[PDB]
């Protein structure tokens, strides 16, 4: 009971106005103890629940003041609590308790956190590692629920400026979702709030995330994952509740884009960033192919001044995140562009830099090729490039200067054997398949009489080995990265903007709309499904999209099922109309589309052949009256 | 602000009838952007029906009560919300009629403390000043019943003692603001001393409305 009493006294004193006058160091001394009460499990459970409640209350009180070292130490403490470095010492319960704690702490005053830089620095790199890491490496459902709780809060409140770090997390969900049984259900159920709350999240993502050059495409990927999740075949790998959430997402998207559609003039309509991005993303597929035919294609797009080897070499030089590295390595491996081999590496700079850092930089430029004879020229040009970059001073060579690059003046063979020996270190040491461990003294003695029939400086090779040993590997796909796997360390207008959505995605969306309407037996789902299809039909009319606006009504026409002796109008193809509720429901909306259509020219030949039928067969089953134009009948006196 | 109601409706929906109000609310809550004309008694009504009902299990009640604590501690129900005094009257009235059923996970004795803490937060906050006499009397009766009963653990009894010593301050501090009635006329006692009695325990396993 005395622990409950001291907890109550702490809550009363810290929530009081006089609690604001406590020092900005003693609050941490309080917090360590009263949070260790929460983390400890051997005490009674009701005492733990009291600890949770009073931690929530004191979190409200302390974070309300942020409007100062205490909050920095506090975020450090929560970082240590939640992150997986200290997973061994901490339990599940304390970790999840800290997780909803930081969720509340960010959610109460997350808007103001953008201004102050120190908290944001502490929240970007180390905190986000925790929520990113927990998704791939967890099994218990409650912890994943809490992490997605926090992540949804980040996206919904702080998604504006916290921009690049949304990327690497948000793709990975599809890697577990698009590719565990209940985890997929939890992911889909908890992600729906993301699109639901923010009113135009897809359009905002297309604004800031997609058309910007640096960031990849996520919204198109999001829809391409969702439409695959829509079909009932996905129920073979997901629960029955999953397709309703996806259908709610799609219907919400089209309803939002229709709510944007209330009052705009068609004649008033008649991108400045994505126009480059179209051919920019197209040429990567040509470069991710046998790329010889793509090189003259690249020049035609007004990208490079001339077809000289210097220009294409520079072009391959600047961009590093775009081209597929293995393909560019294979392109460099070919023997019929030896001129490009000589001139591309010439533009490098080895002034005042060591060979170890040179190889460390250059291995990132391309994956090391696995070919036998093709690498012999590149692993040789490795050495040959260095002679002219470093200006030669033969009269200043000596071993007295330690840790010196100017002292060495190697010839072609010296740097050749240096490069050929250095490449073997990673396979010898870092790779695990070599079970027999090789001593470095034999490796150094192998280089006897190499520096122009003499030994290289042993201090240099010793320092190089001391540099390269720091990244030993034990036991390659991405196994996470200590440096965050990121380079952070290093009304008419909006309609015009999302004009490009349908030209990318629309056929997939209408395919998603169909194939569930047919199979779904329930009335309530089907009427909303066809109403959604009507919304897409209206949206097609403003734009041109001839293929979509033809195919959708052709599918509806085939879906109306209109294309014994007869006698009231009984017929072989009238009872099918009456028995099928769906046949009743498609005809009214189809002829509504034909009613409110504006352009005559948009319809196609075979659609016109279709709509002469329906009305002809309905005549032939004596349904509709024949005198459709009684005025002309009266004019003719017929 | 509008987020935090649909949010945790995710959490308390996961209880695989009595839950239909939650999906009805989820359909109601998508396109508002703010809490303007939503009849704020209704937005808390499914939680009140969950906590007040005795038949359903205790775990869902614990989750709902934790959600309600998270509701209040944010101060999402602003003064500008329509009919907020009715909502707080309803939630206190439903709190005092709480019931429970046996469960293996956790303990009812553990989560009675949540009821006590939420009641303490309700009364101590300024919102508690806009409560009627009957509901606060029922609240005090429930807390005194929790304190007096020896079946429950002594730590929860200590919590009951603490919240009662807390709430004497709030109830008797209004005695300064109120002014003396009548004109100090001579008074003759004619009222009972023992008409009332301690209400029997009910939360556990088995001129007033102004």
């Amino acid at each position: 009971s005395v622990l409950l009493k001291v907890v109550f006294l702490l809550r009363s004193i810290v929530d009081s106005p006089y609690g604001d006058l406590l020092s900005n160091s003693i609050i941490y001394d309080v917090l360590q103890t009263i949070l260790s009460l929460a983390c400890n499990n051997r005490r009674s459970e009701v005492l733990r629940n009291a600890a949770q409640s009073t931690m929530i209350a004191v979190t409200v009180k302390i974070f309300s003041k942020l409007k100062l070292p205490v909050v920095r130490q506090y975020l450090n403490l929560l970082l240590s609590l939640i992150a997986p470095e200290n997973e061994l010492k901490h339990s599940y319960s304390t970790r999840i308790f800290g997780l909803e704690l930081i969720q509340t702490a960010l959610e109460i005053s997350g808007d103001r956190l953008q201004l102050y830089p120190r908290l944001f620095t502490l929240i970007s790199d180390p905190i986000f590692k925790s929520i990113l890491f927990i998704i791939q490496n967890t099994t218990k459902l409650s912890l994943l629920q809490a992490t997605l709780q926090l992540f949804t809060t980040l996206v919904v409140i702080l998604g504006n400026n916290l921009q690049l770090q949304i990327e690497l997390t948000l793709t990975r969900i599809f890697s577990i979702l698009l590719d565990p049984s209940i985890i997929k259900e939890l992911l889909i159920e908890q992600i729906s709030i993301l699109w639901t709350r923010s009113p135009s999240f897809f359009t905002s993502t297309f604004i800031n995330f997609d058309c910007n050059l640096d960031r990849a495409d996520v919204s198109i990927n999001f829809l391409k994952a969702l439409t695959k999740l829509a079909l009932p075949e996905s129920a073979l790998t997901t629960t029955e509740s999953v397709p309703p959430i996806c259908l709610e997402g799609l219907v919400s998207l089209v309803d939002d884009m229709f709510d944007h559609m209330k009052d705009i003039d068609r004649e008033e309509f008649g991108l400045k960033k994505r126009d480059r991005k179209t051919e920019f993303i197209e040429c990567t597929n040509a470069f991710n192919e046998k790329p010889k035919k793509g090189i003259p294609m690249l020049i035609e797009k007004g990208f490079i001044a001339s077809d000289s080897d210097k220009d294409i070499a520079e072009f391959l030089f600047n961009n590093n995140n775009r081209m597929n590295k293995k393909t560019i390595g294979l392109l460099l491996c070919h023997p019929d562009k030896v001129s490009l081999l000589n001139e591309y590496i010439r533009l490098f700079d080895f002034s005042g830099l060591r060979v170890d850092e040179a190889i460390r930089i250059l291995l990132t430029k391309f994956r090391l090729p696995g070919e036998s004879q093709q690498i012999e020229r590149i692993i040789e040009a490795f050495s040959s490039a260095y002679c002219e970059n470093q200006d030669y001073d033969p009269s200043k060579i000596s071993d007295n200067a330690e840790d010196d690059i100017s002292t060495v003046q190697p010839d072609a063979d010296s740097v050749f054997i240096l490069s050929y020996s250095i490449i073997m270190l990673n396979t010898d040491l870092h790779n695990p398949q070599v079970k027999e461990h090789m001593s470095f003294e034999d490796y150094s003695g192998n280089l006897k009489g190499c520096c122009n029939h003499k030994d290289f400086p042993f201090w240099y090779l010793d320092r190089i080995y001391c540099s390269i040993r720091d990244k030993e590997i034990v036991m390659n796909e991405k196994w996470f990265e200590d440096a965050w796997n990121n380079l952070i360390s290093s009304p008419l207008e909006l309609l015009n903007f999302d004009r490009a959505i349908f030209k990318q995605v629309g056929p997939s969306i209408v395919s998603t709309l169909f194939n569930i309407y047919v199979v779904a037996s329930d009335d309530h789902i089907s009427t909303r499904m066809i109403t959604s299809l009507d919304k897409c039909s209206y949206i097609s009319a403003f734009f041109d999209f001839k293929d979509l606006f033809n195919d959708i009504l052709n599918s509806i026409a085939k879906g109306t099922t209109l294309i014994m002796p007869l006698v009231i109008p009984v017929s072989t193809d009238a009872v099918r109309f009456g028995r099928s509720f769906k046949g009743q429901l498609n005809t009214v909306v189809f002829f509504r589309i034909i009613r409110r259509n504006k352009d005559p020219k948009i319809f196609s030949k075979e659609l016109w052949l279709n709509i002469v039928n329906i009305i002809l067969t309905l005549y032939e089953d004596l349904i509709l009256s024949p005198d459709i134009f009684p005025d002309l009948q009266k004019r003719l006196k017929l | 602000p509008v987020t935090i109601i649909i949010k945790e409706c995710i959490n308390l929906s996961t209880a695989m009838p009595f839950l239909s109000g939650f999906i009805q609310l989820r359909l109601m809550l998508n396109k508002l952007k703010n809490l303007d004309n939503i009849d704020s008694l209704t937005i808390l009504q499914p939680f009140l029906l969950i906590v007040s009902t005795s038949s359903i299990s205790g775990y869902i009640t614990s989750l709902a009560l934790d959600s309600l604590q998270k509701f209040f501690t944010l101060n999402i129900i602003n003064e500008s919300s329509q009919n907020y005094i009715g909502a707080h009257r309803a939630t206190v009235n439903a709190l005092t009629h709480c019931r429970f059923e046996g469960s293996q996970q956790l303990s009812d004795d553990s989560v009675l403390l949540k009821v006590v803490f939420l009641l303490r937060s309700i009364v101590d906050s300024p919102y508690g000043d806009l409560l009627s006499n009957s509901i606060i009397y029922d609240v005090l009766q429930t807390i005194l019943s929790l304190a007096c009963n020896n079946r429950r653990s002594e730590v929860l009894r200590n919590a009951a003692q603490s919240t009662m010593i807390a709430v004497t301050v709030k109830i008797f501090s209004k005695l300064k603001t109120i002014e003396p009635v009548n004109v100090n006329q001579i008074y003759i006692n004619d009222e009972s001393y023992t008409n009332d009695v301690l209400k029997a325990d009910t939360i556990g396993t088995n001129y007033a409305d102004d």
